[PDB]
RNA sequence: CUCAACACGGGGAAACUCACCAGGUCCAGACACAAUAAGGAUUGACAGAUUGAGAGCUCUUUCUUGAUUUUGUGGGUGGUGGUGCAUGGCCGUUCUUAGUUGGUGGAGUGAUUUGUCUGCUUAAUUGCGAUAACGAACGAGACCUUAACCUACUAAAUAGUGGUGCUAGCAUUUGCUGGUUAUCCACUUCUUAGAGGGACUAUCGGUUUCAAGCCGAUGGAAGUUUGAGGCAAUAACAGGUCUGUGAUGCCCUUAGACGUUCUGGGCCGCACGCGCGCUACACUGACGGAGCCAGCGAGUCUAACCUUGGCCGAGAGGUCUUGGUAAUCUUGUGAAACUCCGUCGUGCUGGGGAUAGAGCAUUGUAAUUAUUGCUCUUCAACGAGGAAUUCCUAGUAAGCGCAAGUCAUCAGCUUGCGU
């Protein structure tokens, strides 16, 4: 994906923001509901971090289930951000 | 469907590889140490005195935009 | 490249599709189901379409 | 005191009723006229597939229904006893709605 | 609201259909068994019905606030109006849809 | 491709569907390694050429972009590509029937057998009985849904009825027919729907071994298992489906692609043979006025669904508004056959309406290879259909329309419903 920069930025910190992403098996889908990003990008983004680990995907009634895993929280970090921040719900 | 024929002509042909020239940013050099423009910058508000308007053939075409910027002279 | 998915969908049988499995033929769209046929039937036990008479 | 309704829909006819009954049963605890159950026509929801994927086979088909039934009761209370009533009967599978006037 | 009771009833049923197809293709691994829906006012609430509720539950509320939000982020909830349950099984020994499973996952260690 | 393919794939395809044909783009080739590469890995583009094309496709030109890409090597992914004779699931069929199997005992060296049967009876391996078997299990039945009955219970301005006010007409004598969105009161026969009652072949008579049953009459809303379904065994088929599935093994392909997307076209093309149907061959009819009667249902919030009423128009349709998320409005769906009065008058005629010409509209980005509707004109075969062959036993056959599915538009189809 060519993927311009400032487009990962907003896909990865949404990630590291909730924890959870879904978005809706469409591509060409024209802005992504949550994200102010095209959805083709947040399905392929996603789909680079599967394949090297750091995140766990479900695919049901045409929607995807992003499950950000404990290698893939520390690494959106350095990416993204500093340390002592919870990503998922791990905060009470 | 067994095979295919390509009775166009035989065009595995691809773009233009973004095509590399050389070193370019140039404005101009003189001795100690100035520097001023050619290839003069654009009108557009949101182009900050940073793009060079290529000209062609009696045409100032700007880059910053994606298709259209045109102060001819 | 501004041609890519120009075409407009906007009715008829390539708009629409399965919300399950994607398809477009056998669709059921009674109350707004949005269900194949074959699909429906896998589930309508679920969804509270018992089979009485 | 002011004028209420209370409508109530469901596809079970068990745990429809006992919400009506206590309904009606907190309505003369404390006593209140009760403009009480009219049951509207129960709807049939008709879904006729065929009875397959493809075309093989007998032309044999299926008919599968939901019903759902449907109450109202039209009640009039004070303001305050209104909320613990709308609250207390709640059960799974019946969905009701409280018209304010 | 603004949706007639025909509609409205039909979808409550297909919402239902899609949360058991999540779980049992999420929780395959936990014996998943069933879900009820509880629509009340004030944040509806969902049952999870599987064995091994220490696994569903995971570690210091994970595993279960995540899957609380990728219902909320699909079906377009408020925050804070659906809450996940799991109460476990009742007599696991009886359950068709968790004796597949066993047997299902049986089969996969390579047993005869 | 016999039943068990041929209005079947919910398959009524203008684009989309779409799998096929002539062509054009794009990667949506993740990750790992290696190379190029901040003296720039790469991306995008005005105008012109070019192109079906306002596709920067590709080229001319010279700007922009900046480390995500590119190239190569492995892979990844997708596929309505193959194999249904590698499979899952679903379905059809054997099979509109009554059938199937353990345990213990008995027979036989054994495969197997008896149980599970001479007779009678039943829709039924349903029973009475007989009995080297006894006691059982599934199927049938029982069960569930639905249609019939309830002047009984529970009450209803989202269903009615009667009285009452106000009011219209006619008669006038106190009556009859109406109107009045809640004017008010009362009630639940009709309507609705919860809980129930009700049929058990009841009573009587006749038949048989005197049993299981059967037949006739009476009563009853109901006497065929009360009617109709739903459900539905053991064993199977190389039955259908990989073109429902992000069900799936193996094979193939994977960048000039069999991926995907866009413009066009095709699936509808006609010497001809077959299957399901529609309209007919007229007087029990056609046409014109007039009467006027259903039931099942469907319907729109961030989207234009069902549409009343007024106005315009020959019509199709248009327009201004309205009601309805619905027992409330469309809708009493004022349906059609049917009924009454008249015109026709035994003539392929005023039966029939194929084929064709011209115009007006509607849906749609788009109607040519007529989408469909309407108006005028054109006026074909067909005079009751050979051998064959289908379906059907009572609110059934047949006639007659209506709603829904498919749908944006298109119903000569189907699923139901009533007359």
């Amino acid at each position: 994906m060519l993927m311009p920069k400032e487009d990962r930025n907003k896909i990865h910190q949404y990630l590291f923001q909730e924890g959870v992403v879904v978005a809706k098996k469409d591509f060409n889908q024209a802005k992504h509901e949550e994200i102010d990003t095209k959805n083709l990008y947040v399905i392929k983004a996603l789909q680079s971090l599967t394949s090297k680990g750091y995140v766990k995907t479900q695919f049901s009634w045409q929607y995807y289930y992003y499950t950000l895993t404990e290698e893939g929280v520390e690494y959106l970090r350095e990416y993204l951000n500093l340390p002592e921040h919870i990503v998922p719900g791990t905060y009470i | 469907r067994k095979k295919k024929v390509y009775t166009t002509p035989k065009k595995i042909k691809h773009k233009h590889k973004a095509v590399k020239l050389a070193v370019l940013s140039y404005y101009k050099v003189d001795a100690e140490g100035k520097v001023t423009k050619l290839r003069r910058e654009c009108s557009n508000p949101t182009c900050g005195a940073g793009v060079f308007l290529a000209n062609h053939k009696d045409r100032l075409y700007c880059g910053k935009c994606h298709s259209v910027y045109k102060v001819n002279a | 490249e501004n041609v890519w998915f120009s075409h407009p969908r906007r009715y008829g049988k390539g708009s629409r599709q399965c919300r399950v499995c994607s398809s477009h033929t056998g669709l059921i769209r009674k109350y707004g189901l949005n269900i194949c046929r074959q699909c429906f039937r896998e589930k309508a036990n679920d969804i509270g379409f018992n089979k009485f008479r | 005191i002011i004028k209420i309704r209370i409508t109530l829909t469901s596809t079970k006819v068990k745990q429809l009723e006992n919400v009506s009954s206590n309904i009606v049963k907190n309505a003369e605890q404390h006593n209140l006229v009760k403009k009480g159950p009219v049951r509207l026509p129960t709807k049939v929801l008709k879904i006729s597939t065929r009875k397959t994927p493809n075309g093989e086979g007998s032309k044999t088909w299926e008919t599968y229904e939901m019903r759902i039934h449907k109450r109202y009761i039209d009640l009039e209370a004070p303001v305050q006893i209104v909320k613990r009533i709308t609250q207390i009967t709640i059960e799974p599978g019946v969905d009701v709605e409280v018209v304010v006037a | 609201a603004l949706i007639s009771k025909k509609r409205k009833l039909v979808a409550d049923g297909v919402f239902y259909a899609e949360l058991n197809e999540f779980f049992t293709r999420e929780l395959a691994e936990e014996g998943y068994s069933g879900v009820e829906v509880r629509v009340t006012p004030t944040k509806t609430e969902v049952i999870i019905r599987a064995t091994r509720t220490q696994d569903v539950l995971g570690e210091n509320g994970r595993r279960i606030n995540e899957l609380t939000l990728l219902v909320q982020k699909r079906f377009k909830y408020a925050p804070g109006t659906i809450v996940l349950y799991a109460e476990r099984v009742q007599d696991r020994g009886l359950s068709a849809v968790a004796q597949a499973e066993s047997m299902k996952f049986k089969l996969l260690n390579g047993l005869a």
